[PDB]
């Protein structure tokens, strides 16, 4: 009825040096198995560390990482100085105690981006445009784009909001954000999403649309030089009204 | 809860011949619990760096363990094993007879 | 012949030291082929036969996580047992478990077993079917009842009858030299009195293995197991095995009774006879 | 080879 | 690795039709086999485990175990769009899971009724950008970037509007520039309808 498993913080972005904790948290199991594995694109997730019910099982040895286990139900990643390769999806997961086929499951992972230089972050500019007449007219359906241009590093939760609820028919996000400059190694990041309603919908001016982009940035004391205002983790947003023809 | 009084015997791995090296074995089995105080005497006198097998059991559960020593028999010095366990009263001492 | 594989777990709680002492002990018929001591420096699974140092680290890495994971489940075990058995935290507890396969000449599958055991009394094993759970006691049915809602019979029925079979037959192979062997007993006989018209006859099997054997005297057919008191066949420390059988009896004759050997190693059951 | 599965807590 | 072997695709699938997804792995000791989705951006979500040969069923989803042959299979029935994603294989081989780099699925739907056109979209702000949407053209035609750096393009998206039961192919480019029109935005179109005044 209720076995969970759940991980934080979801996202980060952090400097060189810095240092890290991530947080695990079990729920409806008693003395579980619990482990750490980072996924790097493209490949399968690789465990860093295995604890059995009273400490370590694996002899696994990462680099720059320490996991610690303080309760029953609660595990934690740690590093005192991040590289540049410590960049990953950390993914939590548990399995019941012994050797048996309960449990097996994930926690929502957690993202990790270490930065060089923290000069090259931008939030994403957002900009929504309305449909066009032509395609209401030649189908009865309206399609709204939603923009997310230049932003770095390259991820964003995009979110379509109808009135105040966030929708979900009718719309399609990039799965991946496109490189605005493909040669360049730090390039800017765009991301687009349709969001299709009847003309009917559209054509009534009670109907608000707004495209919502949460970004993942720096902190709010992480060290910074620029003259523009520090793009530390925030909402951007962009919206629109009906139109009567 | 049982508990079960060892079994003992002392001997020799190979057949002593008096001036060539051996092994001195106590074969402890049939107890429970573990815990087993098992010594090799040489006239009465603790024999030290004594090696053990790994701790197992039979199907009734009750435990094995094989104690051993390597020496060297002669005509005048006696060998014996000294073992202890909660089920005795006292500690039991058996003699080793260069025969059985 | 017939041929087994046997994995024995012990777990000792000593409360007030600290973690309980684990051991782990595998065989393949009468030969310890590895071990594990959770108080050893190593904190490995270890080889004790030359045939198995052969499987590579992948291998080796693999059974010590498992290993350890049986000790942790061990150390839970203690704590629930305690509760079921509404028992103190002062005293010390023993948790055992066994389980295996059998396999025939043919080294197809016979039977495989897995049993456990607290305080030295059965707490719960798997039957002969392996599918049905008998529970010693009340605290077992708990037990019993969780391993049945998470299908630990169906589990250990791929378990004992494939993977345990599967590698049986690889361990086989691989020291052959060793477990298919067959090492005859050699055997004497010593005599020399205990007073005036007392002798004891003695006799012997040495070095031989398997453990399986049968020594008995006859002064004729025995008819019925005779009075012979034979001592509990005992490990030689090399791997082999030893045991002798001993009669008293008159002086003057001493042809009146032969020493007769069986073991696997013979093809002809052995009969000795001498009056030193 | 130890079991891999069917290995629980009482 | 090499532990646990998959194809990386991606593999394509008609809708409707049956996926097939395989999986070797290498460690003789491997004693249950796992199978987990993985979509973009997320974790991995079980699918299924098994300990025993031959096939294992849930619902569309069948895995299938030949440890003489060291092959885990996995066979998704009636594939949908829903199920493009990443599949991971794992191998438990010993107290923990290993596993494969997985192969990634891509489900093409089937559009009914397709009428490919591209419109030109201005946007609620006064922004310097201008957008062109290829939209409702058939599933077998692949849209591709454009041989101008100034210009983007994202590839082809599939949207569900469930209250008319119609799916719908989609594609947007955009640019700065003035020059940039919607006309000569694309490369290998199927004879869509280009509108304008």
């Amino acid at each position: 009825m209720s076995q969970t498993i759940h991980q934080w913080p979801a996202t980060l972005v952090q400097p060189v040096g810095s240092p890290l904790s991530l947080e695990c948290t079990v729920e409806g199991t008693s003395n579980p198995n619990l482990y750490w594995y980072r996924q790097a694109a493209g490949r399968g997730p690789q465990l860093l560390f295995y604890w059995g019910p009273f400490g370590q099982i694996s002899s696994e040895v990462p680099q720059n990482l320490s996991a610690s286990r303080p309760q029953d139900r609660q595990f934690i990643l740690s590093s005192k100085k991040l590289l540049l390769s410590d960049s990953g999806f950390y993914l939590c997961a548990w399995s019941e105690t012994g050797l048996g086929m309960g449990g097996w499951q994930f926690g929502e992972g957690s993202r990790l981006t270490v930065l060089e230089d923290l000069k090259n972050v931008f939030p994403p500019e957002v900009a929504v445009f309305e449909p066009s007449e032509a395609e209401i007219s030649h189908t009865q359906k309206a399609t709204l784009v939603c923009l997310a241009t230049g932003f770095y590093p390259d991820h964003v939760e995009l979110s379509w909001w109808v009135n105040g609820k966030e929708v979900h028919s009718g719309v399609c996000t990039d799965p991946q954000p496109l490189k605005e400059q493909p040669a360049l190694n730090d390039s800017r990041y765009a991301l687009s999403s349709r969001l299709r309603v009847s003309a009917t919908f559209w054509q009534d001016p009670r109907n608000h649309f707004r495209c919502q982009v949460q970004f993942y940035g720096l902190s709010e004391n992480d060290e910074w030089t620029q003259d523009r205002a520090k793009p530390v983790t925030q909402i951007v947003s962009a919206e629109a009204w009906g139109r009567a023809d | 809860m049982i508990q079960r009084t060892p079994k003992i015997q002392v001997y020799s791995r190979h057949p002593a011949e008096n001036g060539k090296s051996n092994f001195l074995n106590c074969y402890v089995s049939g107890f429970h619990p573990s815990d087993i105080e098992v010594d090799l005497l040489k006239n009465g006198e603790r024999i030290e760096k004594v090696e053990h097998s790994d701790l197992s059991f039979s199907k009734d559960w009750s435990f094995y363990l094989l104690y051993y020593t390597e020496f060297t028999p002669t005509e005048k010095d006696e060998y014996a094993c000294r073992v202890n366990h909660v089920t005795l009263s006292q500690p039991k001492i058996v003699k080793w007879d260069r025969d059985m | 012949g017939s041929h087994s594989m046997r994995y024995f777990f012990t777990s000792v709680s000593r409360p007030g030291r600290g973690e309980p002492r684990f051991i782990a002990v595998g065989y393949v018929d009468d030969t310890q082929f590895v071990r594990f001591d959770s108080d050893a420096a190593s904190q490995r699974m270890e080889p004790r036969a030359p045939w198995i140092e052969q499987e590579g680290p992948e291998y080796w890495d693999g059974e010590t996580r498992k290993v350890k994971a049986h000790s942790q489940t061990h150390r839970v075990d203690l704590g629930t047992l305690r509760g079921y058995y509404n028992q103190s935290e002062a005293g010390s507890h023993t948790v055992q478990r066994m389980y295996g396969c059998d396999v025939g000449s043919d080294w197809r599958f016979l039977r495989g077993y897995h049993q456990y055991a607290y305080d030295g009394k059965d707490y719960i094993a798997l039957k002969e079917d392996l599918r049905s759970w008998t529970a010693a006691d009340m605290a077992a049915q708990t037990t019993k009842h969780k391993w049945e809602a998470a299908h630990v019979a169906e589990q250990l029925r791929a378990y004992l009858e494939g993977t345990c079979v599967e590698w049986l037959r690889r361990y086989l192979e691989n020291g052959k030299e060793t477990l298919q062997r067959t090492d005859a007993p050699k055997t004497h006989m010593t005599h020399h009195a205990v007073s005036d018209h007392e002798a004891t006859l003695r006799c012997w099997a040495l070095s031989f293995y398997p453990a399986e054997i049968t020594l008995t005297w006859q002064r004729d057919g025995e008819d019925q197991t005779q009075d012979t008191e034979l001592v509990e066949t005992r490990p030689a420390g090399d791997g082999t095995f030893q045991k002798w059988a001993a009669v008293v009896v008159p002086s003057g004759q001493e042809q009146r009774y032969t020493c007769h050997v069986q073991h696997e190693g013979l093809p002809k059951p052995l009969t000795l006879r001498w009056e030193p | 080879e130890l079991a891999g599965i069917g290995i629980l807590t009482v | 690795k090499q532990e646990v072997e998959q194809n990386s695709g991606p593999l394509s699938v008609p809708e409707g039709a049956i996926a097939s997804l395989n999986c070797t792995y290498s460690f003789l000791g491997s004693q249950s086999f796992f199978w987990y989705r993985q979509y973009s951006g997320k974790s991995p979500e079980l699918i299924m485990f098994t300990y025993r040969e031959g096939d294992k069923e849930d619902g569309r989803f069948t895995a299938q175990l030949n440890k003489a042959s060291q092959h885990v299979s996995l066979l998704i029935r009636d594939s949908q769009p829903s199920d493009s994603a990443t599949y991971l294989c794992a191998v438990n081989d010993g107290g923990r899971l290993t596993f494969g780099d997985g192969t990634t699925l891509t489900v093409k739907p089937n559009i009914q009724n397709p009428d490919p056109a591209v419109y030109q979209l201005r946007d609620s702000k006064s922004s310097d950008k201008s957008v062109c949407l290829f939209t409702d053209f058939d599933s077998q035609t692949n849209v591709s970037q454009s041989k101008d750096s100034d210009v983007y393009i994202t590839d082809k998206c599939v949207l569900d509007m469930r209250s008319m039961d119609f799916k719908s192919n989609s594609a947007v480019a955009w640019s700065n520039k003035s020059d940039f029109a919607c006309a000569n935005a694309f490369n290998n179109s199927i004879i869509p309808e280009d509108t304008f005044f």
